[PDB]
């Protein structure tokens, strides 16, 4: 809440891109995991092609 | 009354898992289901404060 | 740099930071850490920019 | 039906300690449509609530803006 | 097509700091070609500068040359 306007996450690698870590500082994917649970998986998240 | 005096709706990453995670597993092994709820009259821990 | 004493260049350097400084983001953002830094060490940090 | 019991907060604050504020906010309640032992925990229940309001303005007083701009002239 | 959310930065440091000697070095600005919020963050945006610019200066002087004979001398 205090850095909201400061850093912005970006899952970029197979092991630098994580929905547990996402949806902490990012309230997007915490939206879309709270939608999509089985998408908390590092193997099976979605990132930006 | 039949009114809910209640907080509002906050979001997370994880849709109410987390509470009912530990409220299921980890109270009942650990304290070996050893407690009780209970009720508290608002205003009268009000009027002891 | 938009916060108290690091601005002025005569608060002193060998004083607290988190006694002086106002009400900004910078203050919840070392409130949360509990760090003191004192200011000097944070006039450079400024100066990288 | 019924309720939970009465705590026992023993002694009296108004007959003790007088100097303390909000004192004309205290004589606009009503007194005829019911009875003083019953009273008593209605003035129980908002002395209570003037000292929950008074205490959470100062609060906000205090937890506003924390520290102040003009101090750092003196 | 967008930046993060401003953070906070509660008042004005130059209605606070008078005694600031990048003061002179500020108004070299123009109000008249935008509007006032957004000229607003421009000159936080030019005081951070200099400011950085005043602890830079400050800092480049010192790391130098501070261990001196002539101190030592007398």
């Amino acid at each position: 809440a205090v850095t909201q306007c400061l850093f912005h996450a970006i899952p970029f690698h197979m092991f630098y891109g994580d929905p547990r870590v996402a949806a902490t500082m990012h309230q997007d994917v915490a939206t879309f995991v709270m939608r999509n649970p089985q998408q908390r998986a590092v193997e099976a998240f979605n990132r930006p092609e | 009354d039949f009114r809910l005096h209640l907080g509002p709706y906050v979001d997370e990453g994880h849709a109410d898992v987390l509470e009912k995670i530990f409220y299921y597993v980890f109270l009942p092994t650990c304290t070996n289901a050893h407690m009780c709820g209970l009720g508290v009259d608002f205003q009268h821990v009000a009027q002891t404060l | 740099a938009y916060n108290g004493p690091a601005f002025s260049h005569h608060f002193t350097r060998d004083e607290d930071i988190l006694d002086n400084l106002e009400n900004g983001t910078l203050r919840d953002l070392l409130e949360i850490s509990d760090l003191r830094p004192t200011v000097g060490m944070i006039r450079d940090l400024s100066a990288s920019f | 039906a019924r309720r939970l019991p009465k705590p026992t907060l023993q002694g009296r604050l108004e007959a003790d300690f007088p100097d303390s504020p909000l004192l004309p906010k205290f004589q606009e309640l009503n007194q005829n449509n019911l009875p003083n032992d019953v009273f008593r925990e209605a003035q129980r229940s908002y002395l209570v609530f003037l000292t929950s309001q008074f205490c959470y303005e100062e609060y906000v007083q205090r937890t506003f803006g924390v520290p102040r701009r003009q101090r750092a002239i003196d």
